[PDB]
């Protein structure tokens, strides 16, 4: 989950 | 009746946006003139990114030209082309 | 390859117009807070009058509610409902 980029899901819950 | 985190997340992140920009703000030493529209639309990067320490830069521009109508006190009334910068893309970068 | 007058001006009109807006500016009290996103969409009076005596403001209001992530210290990350306010109808009106 790069920073730098839009985030899906998973990057918010884990 | 609640927008989801998802579709809030995606709506706001950094991306071209149209914004509504008065002309004085884009070319302050005009301030002596008068225009209409006194404002334009133009794409401009909007939103914010995943953290404070990125910001939201464009990533490509481009010029685009729109008719406008300017006039000086007691004298006549010019109608012409006027230049805005435009913003095409946009990513989060560190400031 | 040039924008029309008539466009440009009725495109630049004082309307209710898709903005973004940081959190903190809306709910003051919580500047103690981390908000992911930091900022969301939405429909705000924009553009403009075409009249230094006149400027562009909200005549009708409403709320809407959106999932947002909240989390500050000594706390885990939250997930709550946030309500902000949206313009519904602008006019031009005396400053
Ligand atoms: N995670």
């Amino acid at each position: 989950c790069d920073i730098h980029v839009l985030w899906e899901w998973d990057c918010f819950e884990k | 009746e609640v927008v989801k985190f998802m579709d809030v997340y995606q709506r706001s992140y950094c991306h071209p946006i149209e914004t509504l920009v008065d002309i004085f703000q884009e070319y302050p030493d005009e301030i002596e003139y008068i225009f209409k529209p006194s404002c334009v639309p133009l794409m401009r990067c909007g939103g914010c990114c995943n953290d404070e320490g990125l910001e939201c830069v464009p990533t490509e521009e481009s010029n685009i030209t729109m008719q406008i109508m300017r006039i000086k006190p007691h004298q006549g009334q010019h109608i012409g082309e006027m230049s805005f910068l435009q913003h095409n893309k946009c990513e989060c970068r560190p400031k």
